[PDB]
């Protein structure tokens, strides 16, 4: 599960 | 203070450097707020996003259904202006979550979806396509989805959509706006586009009913959005913005709103640019 990007 | 006062010290800080480094030190997810649901097991890819979740406190609960969904209730107060204006703020949904998006449509008879996202972006899905195209009709969860009406300007898309609840035979309208122009931890491609959206979004209000308000976190461009809707109508009745209360108050609801300096920036920046055409 990814984190949301910057 | 008031709204000029409170509009001097924003120019101020934003040649200052002052308002941008208040917002850098602002917490993005509220100290002591419980993050449990989120976290189970059978919820975990229920997520977009491992690292946007709702907190337990203003999480959206289906009615008599356990299911979990990634949304949040978020209400921003005017009290001088005896206002509220609600919002449940949540993520694009995945294949597996359209039932449950739906039913939170339906459990409230939301009569607007505002969606700040294209489906795909550099080749990756961002949102799940949980509406058919015109004219097909899609089964989610035990509702028939149609859309009755699709039209394109600039920025967005407005469609019109027929929810039917497959169990009882009852139907439901739902206006869906997709802004397609403005991409993902970014500013909106125009300025002015935005300004015209956000104030055509605030005219399809309907009284004490919430938007149903997504991105694909569901976190940066909602914050940008909620921001300014705010903003206007605080400007309107003349009382003081200060746009760190409005994101500190939205992430006390939703962790992470407003994403990026460069998103609050533009919203600080359109807020003086909407008092300043309007001041006389």
């Amino acid at each position: 599960f990814s984190a949301y990007p910057s | 203070d008031t709204l000029e006062g409170s509009m001097a010290q924003l120019k101020k800080g934003l040649e200052s450097g002052t308002v941008l480094i208040q917002f850098e030190q602002l917490y993005r997810k509220k100290p002591g707020l419980a993050i449990t649901f989120a976290k189970l097991p059978q919820n975990l890819d229920k997520n977009r996003y491992k690292d946007v979740l709702p907190y337990d406190t203003t999480r959206v609960l289906l009615q008599g259904n356990e299911d979990y969904i990634n949304a949040s209730y978020v209400n921003m107060e005017i009290p001088a202006a005896n206002l509220v204006n609600k919002y449940i703020a949540t993520q694009g949904p995945l294949p597996h979550t359209c039932a449950q998006f739906w039913q939170v449509v339906w459990d409230q008879k939301l009569s607007l979806i505002v969606m700040l996202t294209t489906l795909t972006e550099r080749g990756r899905t961002k949102c799940h396509q949980y509406w058919p195209d015109p004219p097909d009709v899609m089964n989610h969860g035990g509702f028939h989805i149609q859309c009755q009406s699709e039209d394109c300007t600039i920025a967005y898309v407005s469609r019109e959509m027929l929810v039917t609840n497959t169990q009882t035979g009852e139907e439901h309208t739902v206006t869906h706006l997709q802004y397609v122009a403005w991409p993902a931890h970014g500013v909106p491609d125009d300025s002015s586009d935005f300004l015209e959206f956000v104030n055509y979004v605030r005219s399809l209000r309907v009284d004490s009913e919430p938007v149903l308000v997504h991105s694909s976190a569901g976190i940066g461009r909602t914050g940008v959005l909620v921001t300014m809707e705010t903003a206007m109508c605080l400007t309107e009745r003349n009382l003081p913005i200060y746009p760190l209360d409005i994101v500190r108050k939205m992430r006390d609801q939703r962790a992470m709103m407003v994403q990026t300096s460069s998103q609050y920036k533009f919203v600080c920046e359109a807020i003086l640019r909407v008092y300043e055409e309007g001041l006389v």
